[PDB]
């Protein structure tokens, strides 16, 4: 859990999560 | 007549244990019907408590049969379960310090 | 537990008996 | 079942307490 | 957290205690031989005054 | 035997120290009062209902019928208009009451 | 949640070895005076 | 500042008045089947109907934002951002789906009860907090549990009375 | 007296501390003081360890010994619990956000 | 004392089967978190106690004096039928009158009643086994297919009326008729719903003899029941004889 | 040095170690990091011992976090207030159960065979 590491599963699966709300709305 | 009314007897009696069977029957299911009835009517008149009774009384009804035991854990964590039990751990602590174990 | 015995039976009416 | 709620998991509700 | 962790929790807590009674075992049918072994308690009194 | 009540007094009998007769009559009360007072060390251990009462057993089985009287309570989505009643009366007690109440007038 | 048919019936073999307290075989040499010293030593 | 009016124009998201007199006559009329209550609404679920029913919101993350009156809610999973499953609305809607509304609006004076009362029950359900909402519609919920308890006991109390007939014939 | 009478005894615990020397040595009666010496030696205190005996020697079975005990073990008592790290994503980004 | 805690047997039974499958059940509350259980649980202990201990010739002569012991029980049976509202389960309240009953079968060859109250108090235990009815005997049969405790008391009672001096006094001046148990007494007399207390122990004592049972079905029931038939005709006997010899009314 | 308190009773000085004991354990460390200051927790009270299901009693999970923001006397009246709500709803002796007058006599039949 680093938010400021670009390569942790933090960043990735929170940006694929809103991408993906905001994807399908 | 003797054997006569003892063959009815014989005769008279089968018919009354297959009535009892039924009777003992009826009073299982009218004790669980009690129990259901309390149950639905002690949460039916105060639905806050009955339902705070409900929860502390299945957890506690697993810790006993899973076979655990001891303080509840949230309960001793804090500060102020050793300040007002006091008392018994200066007993306690002189106990285990004075036989060696502490 | 234990049940009666006779032995029970046998000293109560020695104590009536001796009284 | 569809027309019943859904219910809040204890089980995980415990365990980001204590981690937290 | 689940039931089947629950469960494997309460496999690893009896074979415990199988093992513990086992121990228990072995230390009364030495004592029993005439050969003195520690128990689970602690052994009682010594020589002064209670026996 | 049926010793005596004699036999039970103090003086007869030892006590916390720190003849012949009386050690005729102690033979006999300690032979007597130990074949009446000893315990029975076979079954009918039961003695009654309330001893061999299990507690995890009941505890079971109240931790059941409290699941399934909760789930009959608040997962069965039946509304409340819809809840029908049950009978008051069965279909033999509405037939024997119908035969007494014939055989009433006699 | 659980299966608890099975849990109980684990749990009551995990009463049945849990060490509650000493039994007859393994108790030593009982000594009448130190209990009836304990009893009014008015401890817990 | 603006949550108080975000709440409160999220009760009234996507009704209108059109929608609020179709609800209106739906429950007046019928009584404990919100599914035709929800085809004479036409464009809603029955559980939308019942929450706008007690002036409550839905996706259950204007209710509690953060996460401190709230205990153990703060500490409940979710789907993040996404996919939103509410366990609290959804068991409120259950909950009052079961307890005949005319009786429910006999239960509280929030509800609503007329198409001539919509205005000023909105006025005087206004001014309140998150935390208000999640407070009374558990209450509802619970009172309502309470009174399924109530009748599930009364028809208890009439099989021991069956049962007890059942014992004198025998 | 009774200071006398614990102090005069732990100076040789190999020693029987009879009555006698003890009514010899402090001016009283010799029924309070024999009251109070049986008394004494009563609730241990004083001739605890005049024979005094010696334990030979315990074969230990495993887990009945110091330093007998694992992290392994259960903790019936002990209260306190160790607990599961939960590592799920969702549950991981609930964490950054409390 | 406000009310003399007479429950029989059986209902007792009830209680405790009713109190057991319970959902919101104490029984199980453990030691460590409640002071008033540990209190309990150390005199369930005490009793369980002295009922194992009075099984020895030796034992049952030395607890008979014992000053400590008849003060004790004199105290415990007060407490159990007079003010029974301190202990917490109703499983422990039976198992009082369930173990001295059992520890008063083994001494009373040699007991000499202290006092007058403790005379009643032992009447109104021994009483307290057995089932009643809703004048005529007040007690239906106990049939001894559910338990011999009650055996035990017609040998209490059959033990304790063999002395002419305290043991029958103080039963003769309870059935018939130092400064505040005269107030006490003549409060529990009547606070026990004239002489129902002479026809209740009578009628009890006509009961558990299996009059019907034995006479049902030939030698194996009176081989059996030879010493409880014995003993509760000697002290029907004692009764009939030494007591009923005036202020009667019925 | 670690748990040797005599030791640690030494480096402190003019106290018992009794006391030093008894001042470790009640000092509040971890206090400040729990959740209460003494509402209530809920169902995380009762910590190693969670009866409850996402997937069998959705109902009674979402009911015990809930029952402790509520206020129990408003619960209680608004419950009382629906129960005299449907009892004069209905009624537009046990009546209650017995409604039809045919199960009144039915009853009454009853009590008339029983006593005869």
């Amino acid at each position: 859990m680093n938010t400021s590491d670009s390569e942790s599963t933090l960043y990735k699966y929170l940006k694929e999560s809103k991408r993906k709300y905001d994807e399908i709305t | 007549e003797l054997n006569e009314n003892a063959r009815e007897l014989e005769q008279i009696k089968p018919k009354i244990a297959l009535q009892d069977k039924e009777i003992t029957s009826v009073l299982s299911n009218l004790h669980e019907s009690n129990k259901r009835y309390r149950f639905f009517k002690k949460i039916s008149e105060d639905p806050v408590k009955a339902l705070n009774e409900c929860i502390a009384s299945t957890s506690n009804a697993l810790k006993v049969l899973s076979g655990d035991e001891g303080y509840n854990e949230d309960m001793v964590r804090r500060a102020n379960f050793y300040k007002e039990n006091e008392a018994m751990l200066r007993e306690n602590i002189e106990v285990i310090l004075s036989n060696g174990r502490m | 537990i234990r049940n009666i015995n006779v032995q029970d039976a046998l000293l109560t009416n020695q104590l009536y008996k001796n009284h | 079942p569809g027309v019943l709620p859904v219910g809040i998991d204890t089980h995980t509700a415990t365990d980001i307490y204590q981690t937290l | 957290f689940s039931n089947k962790e629950y469960i494997s929790r309460l496999w690893h807590t009896l074979k415990y205690y199988q093992d513990l009674k086992n121990t228990r075992m072995k230390s009364i049918t030495s004592t029993s031989q005439k050969i003195p072994s520690a128990s689970i308690w602690g052994n009682g009194y010594s020589g002064y005054g209670n026996g | 035997n049926i010793p005596s009540l004699t036999s039970f007094a103090e003086e007869n009998n030892y006590q916390y120290g720190y003849t012949y007769a009386q050690q005729q009559l102690n033979k006999q009360r300690q032979d007597f009062e130990r074949v009446r007072l000893r315990p029975e060390q076979l079954s009918n251990i039961i003695h009654d209902e309330s001893d061999t009462i299990s507690f995890r057993s009941n505890l079971l089985k109240n931790f059941i019928s409290s699941n399934d009287a909760f789930n009959m309570l608040s997962l069965t989505t039946v509304p409340c208009d819809r809840i029908e009643k049950s009978r008051l009366f069965s279909e033999k007690t509405i037939r024997y009451l119908m035969q007494k109440q014939h055989e009433m007038k006699t | 949640g659980y299966d608890i048919n099975y849990i109980s019936k684990i749990g009551e073999k995990i009463d049945s070895n849990k060490p509650i307290f000493l039994f007859a075989p393994e108790l030593g040499a009982i000594n009448l005076h130190a209990l009836s010293m304990s009893l009014q030593s008015k401890n817990l | 500042p603006l949550k108080k009016v975000k709440i409160l124009e999220q009760i009234d998201e996507n009704w209108s008045k059109e929608d609020l007199q179709k609800l209106l006559k739906g429950i007046q009329e019928f009584g404990a089947d919100w599914y035709k209550v929800a085809k004479n609404v036409g464009n809603k679920s029955p559980e939308q109907c019942i929450l706008r029913f007690l002036q409550l919101p839905i996706e259950d993350k204007f209710l509690y934002g953060d996460g401190n009156g709230l205990g153990p809610l703060k500490y409940a999973p979710h789907l993040p951002f996404s996919k939103s499953e509410n366990p609290v609305l959804s068991t409120i809607a259950f909950l009052v789906g079961l307890v005949n509304p005319k009786t429910v609006q006999s239960m509280t004076q929030r509800a609503i009860q007329s198409a001539e009362s919509i205005k000023s029950q909105k006025e005087e359900i206004s001014d309140q907090k998150p935390i208000e909402h999640i407070k009374e519609g558990s209450e509802i919920a619970i009172s309502s549990l309470g009174y399924r308890s109530h009748i599930f006991a009364t028809n208890e109390e009439r099989q021991m009375n069956f049962l007890t007939n059942e014992l004198i014939r025998l | 007296y009774r200071n006398f009478m614990v102090n005069s005894y732990r100076l040789n615990p190999n020693e029987y501390f009879s009555v006698t020397t003890a009514r010899r040595n402090v001016s009283g009666d010799a029924a309070a003081l024999f009251r109070l010496h049986k008394f004494l030696t009563k609730w241990g205190l004083i001739n605890y360890q005049v024979d005094s005996k010696l334990l030979p020697k315990n074969i230990e079975p495993p887990l009945t010994s110091q330093y007998s005990t694992r992290h392994d073990a259960p903790r019936g008592l002990f209260p306190f619990e160790s607990y599961k790290p939960s590592v799920q994503l969702p549950d991981m980004a609930k964490l950054k956000k409390m | 004392p406000l009310k003399i805690h007479r429950t029989p047997y059986l209902t007792s039974l009830k209680k405790i089967k009713d109190e057991i499958d319970d959902p919101f059940t104490k029984i199980n509350t453990r030691g460590a978190e409640d002071p008033k259980v540990l209190i309990n649980d150390q005199l369930s202990t005490i009793s369980m106690i002295l009922r194992n201990i009075s099984f020895s010739d030796n034992n049952s002569r030395i607890m008979s004096r014992n000053f400590y012991l008849k003060r004790f029980i004199s105290d415990l049976l007060w407490l159990v039928l007079i003010h029974p509202e301190n202990f917490t389960c109703n499983r422990k309240i039976l198992n009082f009158k369930k173990d001295l009953v059992i520890v008063l079968s083994n001494i009373s060859h040699l007991l000499e009643i202290a006092s007058s109250i403790d005379c009643l108090l032992i009447l109104i235990l021994v009483i307290s086994f057995g089932q009643p009815k809703l004048e005529s005997l007040t007690f239906n049969e106990f049939q001894l297919q559910w338990g011999k405790y009650q055996t035990f008391g017609v040998d209490i009672l059959a033990k304790l009326f063999s002395l002419e001096k305290p043991n029958l006094n103080y039963f003769k001046s309870i059935l018939l008729n130092n400064h505040k148990d005269k107030k006490l007494l003549r409060r529990l007399l009547n606070l026990y719903n004239r002489h129902n207390l002479l026809n209740d122990v009578v009628s009890f004592l006509f009961s558990a003899i299996p009059l019907q049972q034995v006479l049902s079905q030939p030698s194996l029931l009176i081989d059996q029941f030879s010493p409880v038939i014995s003993q509760s005709l000697t002290s029907i006997l004692v009764i009939v004889q030494k007591i009923l010899p005036f202020n009667f009314n019925k």
